[PDB]
C-alpha cells in the first residue's frame, strides 16, 4: 500500500511520511511512496520514481519526519538515530540526507537549517558560499564535510559524507553540539524539525529502500 | 466584501511571455492576457468577436474619461468625426508600438482569495479598460486577446480593483517557468500561502523603496512620468565581491536615463554594455574559479558553461549568486543559480542576462526568468517593493498555490 499524491502522507508510529513533491512542476514525471514496516521510533519505507527535466530543481523532499515537541539545545543529551538504505536505478542524481531546524522561540520561522547528507548522488550537492569545506570534521565516526550558504533570513549548514553511507548509526545531537561550540550557534535556539528523506533532481527507474530507520530524543 | 483577489498566469512557451486570464463581458468569456508589470491599462482587442450585452463606451468629459488619463477626446473615423470620444493609446511593449484606443467599461470577474485558497467568484459591473486593433496583438502568445497592465495608475488592475473592492493599493505577484501548471498573481492584501505549509507576509518579504522616474520612457504626455516600478540598486556582488561598474548609470537622472527596473516584457534581464561587460566578465571569472568552464555562446546569451562540475542544488546550480545590493548593505535581491541560469540542454548552462546595447534609457532591467519563483509584493500606498527571495529555498515553488 503506497501513495502517488503531490501532498499524499502516511501516519506510523512517531512518524509523518510525506510524499511532498514540491518541484513536481518543475518537471516530467512520477513517484510513489509507501510504509514497509514500522514500530515506534523505527520505520521502514520506499518511494519509486522516474524524474525528467529541470536538471537544476529538486522535484519533491519524500521524508519521514519525527512527531515531537520542540526542544532547547541546552536540554537534549543525545538524539540516537540509525539509517540503512540502499538506491537502485539509473542515472541517479539525488542527495540522502538528515534535515532539521533550529528557531528561537518554538514557533517562529526558523534561523539555522542543519543536514547530514548520508549520500550526494550523480552531483547533488549542498547551498554554499564559496563552494568549498568551511571543515571536515570528524563526527559520529564518519568523516564528513561541511558547507555553509545564506538561504533567506536562515543559515543552512550541511555535513556531507567523503563517500556514500549505506549503513549510518550514532548521536544526532553532535552534529548540533559541533555546531554550537564551532560555528557560534545558540544552545538556546530551539529544534523544531527532525527530518530523513531523499530529494532527486532526475533519474530513472529509480527505487530508495530505507531497510531501518529511527530516531529519538532524548 | 473579499479581502483579496487570484489570477492565474502561465508561461507560454514560443515567447517567454506569461499569460494570465480574466473574465470578461456579458455573457462572460474567458479572456487570456499577456501580462505587462508596467502597463497603464487593461486594453483587449474590440474587433467583431466582441460581442457583450454590459459593453459601454466611455464618454469623454466624464468621471470615468479623466481617470483613464486621457488626454484628448474626440475621434475622426474615415470614407467625417465624433465630437469626444475618449482615446488613448494602447501600447505593445513587445513591439515598441502604440495604436490610438477608446475607453470602455464591461463586466470583469476573478476569483476571491483569503489569500490560501480559490475564494468565491466575485465582480467588477463597470471595470474601464482600452480597446484596441488586432494588429496591436503583433508578437504575442497565441490565443490572448490583449495585455493586462499592473503599472501605476486609477484604472490598472492593481489600483482600480483596489478602488473597486476597497482593499489595500497593492498586489504581490508569483512568476513560474512552468508552461504546466497555474502561477498566480494575488491583488490585495497579505499574507500569501504556498503548498504544502509556506506562509508569505509582510513580516517575512525583504522591502526596498518603490522610486518614481519623473520622466516618461514609455514615450509616447509631457512632464508626465513613468508609471513603471524602478528600485534603487548601489551595487551588483558576484559571491561577496563588488563588480567594478559606473555607478553613476545606476542613479536615475534629471532626463530619466539609467536606473533599475521590474518587467514582465523582457523573458531576460536586460543589462546595458558597461554594466553588461563587468557583470558577465567577473561572473565568468568566478565562475572558473570553482572549475566551471566556459563554453560556447548560445543564442540569445553571452557566457554559456559546461555542467561538468555544475553541482545540482536545491538553490538551482552550484554557481556563483549574482546580490544586487540596494539602498543598505544589508538589504540585498539575492540571485542563485535557478534565477541566473538557463539550461540549454543536459550538457550545458548560460548566463540569462542578455545585452541591451548603449543609449538606452534604463541601465538594469530585471526580466522574467530572474523573477520567476520569487513573491515580488509591489505597495503602491505606501510606494515600496517586498521580495521573498528564491521560494525554492523555502521548498516550495510559485505554482504551489491551492488554485481552482
Amino acid at each position: 500500500s503506497d501513495f502517488c499524491g503531490q501532498w499524499d502522507t502516511a501516519t506510523a508510529g512517531d512518524f509523518t511520511l510525506y510524499n511532498d513533491l514540491w518541484g513536481e512542476s518543475a518537471g516530467t514525471g512520477s513517484q510513489c511512496t509507501g510504509v514497509d514496516s514500522y514500530s515506534g521510533d523505527t520505520i521502514a519505507w520506499h518511494t519509486s520514481w522516474s524524474w525528467s527535466g529541470g536538471s537544476s530543481s529538486v522535484k519533491s523532499y519524500v521524508n519521514a519526519a519525527l512527531t515531537f515537541t520542540p526542544t532547547q539545545l541546552n536540554c537534549i543529551s543525545s538524539i540516537p538515530t540509525t539509517w540503512k538504505w540502499s538506491y537502485s536505478g539509473s542515472s541517479i542524481v539525488a542527495d540522502v540526507a538528515y534535515d532539521t531546524f533550529l528557531a528561537e522561540t518554538a514557533s517562529g520561522s526558523s534561523k539555522y537549517e542543519i543536514m547530514v547528507w548520508l549520500a550526494a548522488l550523480g552531483g547533488a550537492g549542498p547551498i554554499s558560499s564559496t563552494g568549498s569545506t568551511i571543515a571536515t570534521p570528524t563526527i559520529a565516526g564518519v568523516n564528513w564535510k561541511l558547507y555553509s550558504g545564506p538561504n533567506g533570513d536562515t543559515t543552512v549548514y550541511s555535513f556531507v559524507a567523503d563517500s556514500t553511507t549505506e549503513s549510518f548509526s550514532g548521536d544526532l545531537n553532535d552534529f548540533f553540539t559541533y555546531l554550537v561550540d564551532n560555528e557560534g550557534v545558540s544552545d538556546e535556539l530551539y529544534l523544531t524539525t527532525l527530518e530523513a528523506g531523499t530529494e532527486p533532481f532526475t533519474g530513472s527507474n529509480a527505487k530508495l529502500t530505507v531497510s531501518e530507520y529511527s530516531i529519538s530524543i532524548e | 466584501r473579499p479581502s483579496a483577489l487570484v489570477v492565474p498566469v502561465k508561461k507560454d512557451a514560443s515567447t517567454l511571455q506569461y499569460v494570465t486570464t480574466i473574465n470578461q463581458r456579458t455573457p462572460l468569456v474567458s479572456e487570456n492576457l499577456v501580462v505587462d508589470l508596467g502597463g497603464r491599462f487593461l486594453w483587449v482587442d474590440c474587433d467583431q468577436n466582441y460581442v457583450s450585452s454590459t459593453y459601454r463606451p466611455v464618454r469623454c468629459r466624464t468621471s470615468q474619461c479623466s481617470l483613464s488619463g486621457s488626454i484628448a477626446c474626440g475621434d475622426c473615423f474615415n470614407g467625417g468625426c465624433n465630437n469626444n470620444t475618449c482615446g488613448v493609446f494602447p501600447e505593445n511593449p513587445v513591439i515598441n508600438t502604440a495604436t490610438g484606443g477608446e475607453v470602455a467599461e464591461d463586466v470583469v470577474s476573478v476569483e476571491s482569495t483569503d489569500g490560501s485558497s480559490s475564494g468565491r467568484v466575485v465582480t467588477v459591473p463597470r471595470f474601464i479598460f482600452s480597446c484596441a486593433p488586432t494588429s496591436l496583438l503583433q508578437n504575442l502568445a497565441s490565443g490572448v486577446v490583449g495585455m493586462a497592465g499592473l503599472g501605476r495608475t486609477r484604472i490598472a488592475l492593481p489600483s482600480q480593483f483596489a478602488s473597486a473592492f476597497s482593499f489595500k493599493r497593492k498586489f504581490a505577484m508569483c512568476l513560474s517557468g512552468s508552461t504546466s501548471s497555474n502561477s498566480v498573481i494575488i491583488f490585495g492584501n497579505d499574507p500569501y500561502t504556498f503548498l504544502p505549509n509556506i506562509i508569505v507576509s509582510d513580516k517575512t518579504l525583504t522591502y526596498t523603496p518603490l522610486l518614481t522616474n519623473p520622466v516618461s520612457t514609455s514615450a509616447t504626455t509631457q512632464g508626465e512620468p513613468s508609471v513603471e516600478y524602478f528600485i534603487g540598486v548601489k551595487s551588483i556582488k558576484i559571491n561577496s565581491k563588488i563588480v567594478a561598474l559606473n555607478t553613476s548609470l545606476l542613479s536615475i537622472s534629471s532626463a530619466g536615463l539609467g536606473g533599475t527596473k521590474i518587467s514582465t516584457i523582457n523573458p531576460y534581464t536586460v543589462l546595458e554594455t558597461s554594466i553588461y561587460k563587468a557583470v558577465t566578465e567577473a561572473f565568468i571569472k568566478e565562475s572558473a574559479a570553482r572549475n566551471i568552464t566556459r563554453v560556447a555562446s548560445v543564442a540569445p546569451f553571452g557566457a554559456c558553461f559546461s555542467t561538468d562540475n555544475i553541482l545540482s542544488t536545491r538553490l538551482g546550480p552550484s554557481v556563483p549568486s549574482i546580490d544586487l545590493v540596494l539602498q543598505s548593505e544589508s538589504v540585498v535581491w539575492t540571485i542563485t543559480g535557478s534565477n541566473s541560469m538557463v539550461y540549454i540542454n543536459d550538457n550545458v548552462v548560460c548566463l540569462g542576462v542578455v545585452d541591451g546595447g548603449s543609449n538606452l534609457r534604463t541601465s538594469i532591467v530585471i526580466g522574467g526568468h530572474q523573477l520567476e519563483d520569487n513573491l515580488v509584493q509591489f505597495d503602491l500606498a505606501t510606494s515600496r517593493v517586498g521580495f521573498s527571495g528564491t521560494l525554492l529555498g523555502s521548498r516550495t515553488t510559485c505554482a504551489n498555490f491551492n488554485f481552482t
